[PDB]
């Protein structure tokens, strides 16, 4: 019954600000402090601060005092966190939290990069890629922005042996991801291998055939 | 600020095993501590509050105890749902602070990776950049060391890697590493290699190719 509702994902430019909402329900809003927590990707939890919605009083982590603003709208049972002068170090999931109940979080990405669909390159099966009776093959999904990308193989008909990796953020500000599958080296002449790449943020789909061929 | 020191950082264990996680405080917090669980999907749930009280929504296999500045989370008999990340939180002092986390993963036997190397595609080379990819497939444990060499010269700072989540069927990990060179650099050298070490390999495994040669 107690619920905390946050937006999904947000892209923001460096030096800009972000204002996140947290809509509360199922309890008396002014009766519990509302906290904000940050989590950088693959890192731990960090406390930003709290606001008491009954009187607007706040308490902050010194580390965020200079750039975070907490408010509430008691009429809509919504708490807000504004964070300014953003840098890449502020890319993170942000959660609103009250005692016993944690929000789902909002993913904030700080970037000056522009939308760009991927270039899909073959990771072609070779002798330098063939463990005994097994060959590895794949697709390199490079230079796209923002996340995410999804990959399938033979329209999801091929799933066993597939490994689609977390993307990395390159120094360029664009992402790169690989997707591999291991298959019998003997199938490379009877069966076609195609990676199905979809970049929803640019509504782009790419289907690329991955071939050994002559050389 | 009151520092919470969590240990172990990572713990490997089996279904059914009893385990305990510890959180130590830099100052006295008198029992004002909770234990939080974060699922592999990101969702966070409270298991214990007031150091030793069970959250109404948490199963009974979770217990909390403490003595002075030592707080422990115990799982009586591990189930599959329990492999996740765990954090302590104190609420005795401002600012509120968290432990650094403990990652609980499923223990299995050592499995050496299968290693594959991929040269840049012709398609990519046409446009100026060369990416070389080394794949480490279905290994355990997760710790693995990949080194790139170009004409036997050890490379530094020009590669990135990522690792999959622990496999649901076989509890292994896989790893992808990408070496990025400009095309100009790539065409000035011949031998490209990835050298792998892992608990499962009695000696390093090197996969290599010579540029422009099938
Ligand atoms: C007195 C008391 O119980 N304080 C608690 C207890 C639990 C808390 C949680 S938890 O429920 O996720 O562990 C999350 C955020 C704040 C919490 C606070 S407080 O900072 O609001 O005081």
């Amino acid at each position: 019954q107690v619920q905390l509702l946050e937006p999904g994902t947000e892209l923001v430019k460096p030096g800009a600000s972000v204002k996140l909402s947290c809509r509360a329900s199922g309890y008396s809003f002014t009766s519990y402090w509302m906290h904000w927590v940050k989590q950088r990707p693959g890192q731990g939890l960090e406390w930003i601060g709290l606001i008491d919605p009954s009187n607007g009083r706040t308490n902050f982590n010194d580390k965020f005092k200079s750039r975070a603003t907490l408010t509430v709208d008691t009429s809509s049972s919504t708490a807000y966190m504004q964070l300014s002068s953003l840098t890449s170090e502020d890319s993170a999931v942000y959660y609103c939290v009250r005692i016993a109940y944690w929000g789902q979080g909002t993913l904030v990405t700080v970037s000056s990069a522009s939308t760009k669909g991927p270039s899909v390159f073959p990771l072609a099966p070779s002798s330098k890629s063939t463990s005994g009776g097994t060959a590895a093959l794949g697709c390199l999904v490079k230079d796209y922005f923002p996340e995410p990308v999804t990959v399938s193989w033979n329209s999801g008909a091929l799933t066993s042996g597939v490994h689609t990796f977390p993307a990395v953020l390159q120094s360029s500000g664009l992402y790169s991801l690989s997707s591999v599958v291991t298959v019998p080296s003997s199938s490379l002449g009877t069966q076609t291998y195609i990676c199905n790449v979809n970049h929803k943020p640019s509504n782009t789909k790419v289907d690329k055939k991955v071939e050994p061929k002559s050389c | 600020e009151i520092q919470l020191t969590q240990s172990p950082s990572s713990l490997s264990a089996s279904l059914g095993e009893r385990v305990s996680l510890t959180c130590r405080t830099s100052q006295e917090i008198s029992g004002y501590l909770s234990w939080l669980q974060q699922k592999p999907d990101g969702t966070i749930k409270r298991l214990i509050y007031d150091a030793t009280k069970l959250d109404s929504g948490a199963p009974k296999r979770f217990s909390g105890s403490r003595s002075g500045s030592d707080y422990s989370l115990t799982i009586s008999s591990l189930e599959s749902e329990d492999f996740a990340d765990y954090y302590c939180l104190q609420y005795a002092s401002f600012p509120r602070t968290f432990g650094g986390g403990t990652k609980l993963e499923i223990k299995r036997t050592v499995a050496a990776p299968s290693v594959f190397i991929f040269p840049p595609s012709d398609e990519q080379l046409k446009s100026g950049t060369a990416s070389v990819v080394c794949l480490l497939n279905n290994f355990y444990p997760r710790e693995a060391k990949v080194q790139w060499k170009v004409d036997n010269a050890l490379q530094s700072g020009n590669s990135q890697e990522s690792v999959t989540e622990q496999d649901s069927k076989d509890s292994t990990y896989s790893l992808s590493s990408t070496l990025t060179l400009s095309k100009a650099d790539y065409e000035k050298h011949k031998v490209y290699a990835c050298e792998v070490t892992h608990q499962g390999l009695s000696s390093p495994v090197t996969k290599s190719f010579n540029r422009g040669e099938c």
